[PDB]
């Protein structure tokens, strides 16, 4: 994206485009709630036998 | 995922959290999950030797 | 032994609850890790350093 | 009280700070059910069964 | 690291979300459709685009 | 121990007839999120106002159906009604009618007028016709109410099940299309954790964004009156 | 203390040398902030002196790192006490075991922004509440010499100041004990004589 | 058409501290824009009365110890800065300690006044382990808003203050915890209508009825720059 739009427009575009691209990652972050616990890393049932 | 739908079930991507910062490119990778979840592996010896 | 421990107390078996933001009154869309960490303050004060 | 990243947590593999959050809770839980029943004014034998 | 983790999950998709189905008129109403809690971020529409 | 910093409403901006920016400043810490998201949870969903809610058409009956001499399907025509401006004065239900042959646009211009509903944009295009031959005959209902709401609630939260040929549209009643906050740090002369809150606002023609704006803070405002003292 | 240990802190803080531990058991005579007397017992009691116990706490002392050291009494006034028993705490020690920080509420998720790579967001009730206040103790030192001309001298008959900046000096020369200083105030004021000088 | 009112039905008093109020009708969509505006005024703008100096005789820092007395006088500090105190007809008030003998000294020992209470009698000051010693006291008590730490307002007023009065942060605000819910309103008419339920904790020292006027007070005094525009 960054870099089709500075060989379409131009450098100022593109220095607008980047801090609006910003913001909006970091609200839209925010707002999703992402974390991590303990139920997050799943051990396949079938390495016991692998093994 | 098996969320289902109107009528019954189906597949689709995970919302899990370490797949979804391992896939988007955000921080992390296979070869980390794998230490994580998966087992370590084979360890060298400070020779060279595994 | 943890889970055991969570139960005794009328606590949340996965370890996580949902939140609300103070700004908005809204909720978060998944739930959260939500526990009590002890934390150190190191002698690298920025009042030493500028 | 604090707000911690959890994008730092995969990508170094220091699962032990996940594990204490989660245990940490439980300790504390326990705490508030001996604190309620000193407010609540229970007598020493549902103290010491507890 | 978080520009890249909330600019995917507000461009991903899922199936039988809430408000699945609707034709909208531009971006403007789908920006206060999702602000209203009428619309999920995930639901797949049709939308007027210049 | 009473008295707060009170703001003063400088620099109302007008980017276009229907559009503007409202700067607030200066106001204690951690009020430009109390205000901010008060007044934009009322211009959003309690808004009063009218609008088309269904439409009656002829031989074009099913929901999937097709009318031929025009270059689009109904479906968009469904879509095209939703940007209708109209200022109802007096009731709370009109009928109306719609009607035209030839080639070429079909626009608001063009419909059978009254004394009490007035159009906002006559330049409202409606539907093209191809052929001379072609015709379109329409029954659109314009309802009030309030906020929006969708055409699946609608049709599930009554089951007066009538003859075919309801096409339900969903009903934007509020004029408010986008509104949107964001605050800033500001300084009085030697404090410097107060707040600047800016507003920028975005409404159908029926009404000026400021207008919108004093109606909201007058809503809020008359809900209080069984506490202050 | 932590909620989460190892069983590991008590050891450390008694074998530190930085805690007041019982040589002998007995009965605590008296308790005070800044010393401790413990009557022994007769058991343990040499046939041939008073035994009583003295131990003469520590307070507000300078580490080699600027820090404050600084004891305090654990135990009250009329309770038993064994041989090992500890008496009075250090810096970082909790009723006999070591504590080097606060355990805190945490939550793990990403917020507009604040934590981007490793930092941190606090609330202000952390701050209200004094729990990462630290007491840091510093040393100045002003020293008289001979010079060719004459000796200097430790006066308080400072010239070409105002007689508001000679307030908090006694007439020694020499600040009070209390004072409250800022950057730019004098604590010992010194004159030294001076070579004649052209214009 | 026009929208309903609330109307303040309940207050339920659990505890001395603790509390619960009950706000209905309200239309659809308004039990979560006044309840989030109630709680952010709630938590940061109500009036209370706390701590602001101490003097002790013999004293020069708090760095110091005193001879019969078990704590620093830090800790001692730091319990008086944990007092509640409800003061009647002024914005300013000075209270005196006495005590001599062997145990504690709690709040309770406090000279009595007549227009100042304090709601909590047995809040512990300090320990007093000699027979021989005595311990002299006055408190100052102001009334305020906000938090102002004590390096703060030193840098208010410049003028010379005597060596021996010590400087207490101040934190003023009584309420401590605010919950709210949103639960369907029984009226025979219509089912479209909720309550709005307020639970709150405090320190004493404020009524959760006349805490709610004041919220509601400053919200709409604030919208006035809107109401009337330019």
């Amino acid at each position: 994206m960054l870099n089709t739009c500075y060989r379409i427009l131009g450098l100022k575009p593109t220095v607008i485009f980047a801090d609006q691209i910003m913001y909006t990652g970091f609200a839209y972050a925010a707002r999703s709630g992402a974390s991590v616990g303990i139920d997050d890393m799943v051990i396949p049932e079938k390495k016991h036998e692998i093994i | 995922t098996v969320i289902n739908r109107d009528g019954q079930e189906e597949k689709q991507v995970s919302f899990n959290s370490i797949y979804m910062m391992a896939d988007s490119g955000a921080r992390g990778s296979a070869a980390q999950i794998r230490q994580l979840a998966g087992m370590r592996g084979l360890m060298a010896k400070p020779d060279g030797s595994i | 032994e943890i889970k055991e421990l969570l139960k005794l107390g009328d606590l949340p078996t996965s370890g996580q609850i949902r939140l609300y933001d103070g700004r908005t009154g809204e909720q978060f869309e998944r739930p959260v890790t939500v526990g009590y960490m002890y934390m150190l303050k190191l002698n690298h004060l920025v009042d030493d350093k500028m | 009280d604090i707000v911690l990243n959890p994008l730092g947590v995969p990508s170094r593999m220091n699962i032990g700070q996940i594990l204490e959050t989660h245990l940490g809770m439980a300790a504390k839980g326990i705490g508030d059910k001996i604190n309620a029943m000193l407010k609540q004014q229970q007598e020493v034998a549902k103290l010491r069964e507890f | 690291q978080d520009v890249v983790l909330g600019l995917y999950y507000m461009t991903r998709d899922c199936v039988n979300a809430k408000g699945e189905g609707m034709v909208l008129t531009g971006p403007k109403e789908a920006e206060r459709l999702y602000r209203s809690g009428l619309a999920s971020l995930h639901a797949r529409v049709k939308v007027r685009i210049t | 121990v009473t008295e707060f910093l009170k703001p003063r409403l400088v620099d109302i901006e007008q980017v276009s007839s229907t559009h503007a920016k409202v700067t607030l400043e200066p106001l204690e810490r951690g009020f430009g999120h109390t205000l901010g998201n008060a007044l934009r949870r009322i211009l959003l969903s309690s808004m009063p106002g009218c609008a088309v809610t269904e439409v009656e058409i002829d031989g074009v009956l099913h929901e999937y159906s097709t009318k031929e001499g025009v270059q689009e399907d109904i479906l968009e025509i469904l879509l095209n009604l939703k940007g209708l401006a109209v200022r109802v004065q007096g009731k709370d239900e009109v009928i109306l009618t719609l009607n035209k042959s030839g080639i070429g646009p079909v626009t608001a211009a063009d419909i059978t007028h009254d004394g009490d509903v007035e159009i906002v944009k006559p330049q409202h295009v409606i539907c093209h016709l191809t052929d001379e031959n072609a015709s379109i005959s329409m029954r659109i209902k314009v309802q009030r109410g309030r906020g929006y709401v969708p055409a699946s609630t609608r049709i599930h939260s009554e089951e007066d099940e009538r003859p075919i040929g309801r096409l339900l549209v969903d009903a934007c009643y509020s004029p408010v299309e986008r509104i949107a906050y964001n605050v800033e740090a500001a300084r009085v002369e030697q404090r410097t954790d107060l707040d600047k809150l800016v507003i920028e606002m975005e409404t159908n023609g029926t009404i000026d964004p400021e207008e919108a704006i004093r109606r909201a803070a007058t809503i809020l405002a008359e809900q209080l009156e069984a506490f202050v003292d | 203390k932590p909620l989460v240990g190892t069983g590991m802190e008590r050891a450390v803080a008694v074998d530190s040398g930085v805690t007041a531990v019982a040589k002998r058991g007995g009965v605590v005579q008296y308790v005070d902030a800044s010393r401790i007397v413990i009557k022994v017992n007769e058991d343990e009691m040499y046939p041939g002196e008073a035994g009583i116990d003295i131990y003469n706490l520590t307070k507000y002392t300078r580490s080699n790192q600027n820090t404050c050291i600084n004891q305090m009494p654990c135990v009250s006034l009329g309770e038993p006490v064994e041989r090992g028993d500890v008496l009075a705490d250090g810096p970082s020690t909790d009723l006999g075991e070591l504590a080097l920080g606060q355990n805190m509420r945490v939550a793990f998720m990403p917020w507009n922004g604040y934590n981007f790579e490793d930092s941190i967001l606090v609330s202000e009730r952390v701050v209200q509440e004094d729990r990462f206040t630290t007491i840091h103790i510093q040393e100045l030192a002003c020293v008289s010499r001979d010079t060719k001309l004459g000796p200097e001298e430790i006066t308080a008959d400072i010239p070409n100041v105002g007689e508001a900046a000679l307030s908090k000096l006694d007439e020694s020369g020499i600040v009070y004990i209390g004072a409250e200083v800022t950057g730019g105030d004098i604590l010992v004021g010194k004159v030294t004589p001076k070579g004649e000088t052209q214009l």
